[PDB]
């Protein structure tokens, strides 16, 4: 969450769950946006930063 | 859908009118409602009507938690089965089963143990080693997914296995698995040698 | 793997056990 947080340009975090209802699981997630990039051009830095 | 635990429950205690019931019946009707998972309203019904229809022949005044799972266990695998005739092979069985049911208990991070048994019901099938369900883990309230958590959980004892407080890591955790699996071709040849090894403990060598 | 549905119908199983003695929005995840 701090480097999707700090990564530029980066799908703004929704809900961060560590076990949320005692069940073994663990998530980090992001709004999913129908604006900005959808499939137009994909940036040698933006994939660097998702990676 | 198909009736959950309070369905049961409530089938139960509805069909179970106008029949003598031994003791404290709601026990019983908790114990038949923890082992008929999955069966349906008539099947309920059916299995309430079969055990009145018995306690005639055998001759009892009122219907038994026994009897009950007597006829749970018939109606979902048939015949009762008789046991494995004694023998030496049997016997055989009895070490490979005993060897794999104490390293069973002897591995850290598994779940208790309910039963070791050497006869089985169906026609496939013998020896086994039966852990704990759900109407276990329901009693001593525990997670459902204890044996994920047995992992990073220190300072317990499970079975006859204890862990400090160094947590067994995945790896250690997985790789104790493969303990179990191996312990009956190693009694086998620990005790008799290499032409004691047999068919009976080679399933688990194909899976370890 | 045993996915997050099959977890959590165990929970459920596990939690219907204890409403029949002594008497969750995460699937979209």
């Amino acid at each position: 969450a701090l480097l999707a947080y700090i990564t530029p340009d980066y799908e703004e975090i929704a809900r961060v769950s560590v076990c949320p209802l005692n069940v073994l699981t663990g998530f980090t997630l992001f709004v999913e946006d129908e604006d900005k990039n959808v499939n137009a051009i994909l940036t040698r830095s933006e994939l660097e930063g998702r990676m | 859908p198909q009736p959950g635990p309070s369905a049961r429950m409530a089938i139960l205690r509805y069909h179970a009118k106008g029949k003598p019931l031994e003791g404290d019946g709601q026990r019983l009707l908790l114990k038949t409602a923890e082992a008929t998972q999955g069966w349906s309203a008539a099947a309920l019904a059916n299995l309430m009507n079969e055990a009145a229809i018995l306690t005639v022949r055998r001759n009892v005044p009122a219907i038994s938690l026994p009897m009950v799972l007597e006829l749970v266990e018939g109606l979902n695998w048939g015949e009762q089965a008789p046991r494995i005739p004694d023998s030496e092979a049997k016997d055989r069985l009895a070490l490979i089963t005993a060897a794999k049911a104490v390293a069973f208990a002897l591995t850290p991070g598994l779940e208790p143990i309910k039963s070791v048994t050497m006869w089985s019901g169906r026609r496939g099938l013998g020896p086994s080693v039966d852990f704990i369900a759900m109407e276990d883990k329901a009693a001593m309230d525990m997670h459902p997914e204890e044996t994920e958590l047995m992992g990073w959980r220190t300072n317990f004892k499970t079975n006859a296995a204890v862990v400090g407080d160094e947590p067994l890591g995945e790896f250690a955790h997985v790789a104790g698995l493969l303990v179990p699996l191996y312990a009956g071709r190693a009694a086998e040849v620990a005790l008799f040698g290499k032409d004691g090894a047999s068919l009976a403990t080679a399933q688990p060598l194909a899976d370890c | 793997q045993i996915t997050l549905l099959e977890k959590l119908q165990y929970h459920m199983q596990l939690r219907s056990i204890k409403q029949l003695n002594a008497t969750d929005t995460l699937m979209s995840l």
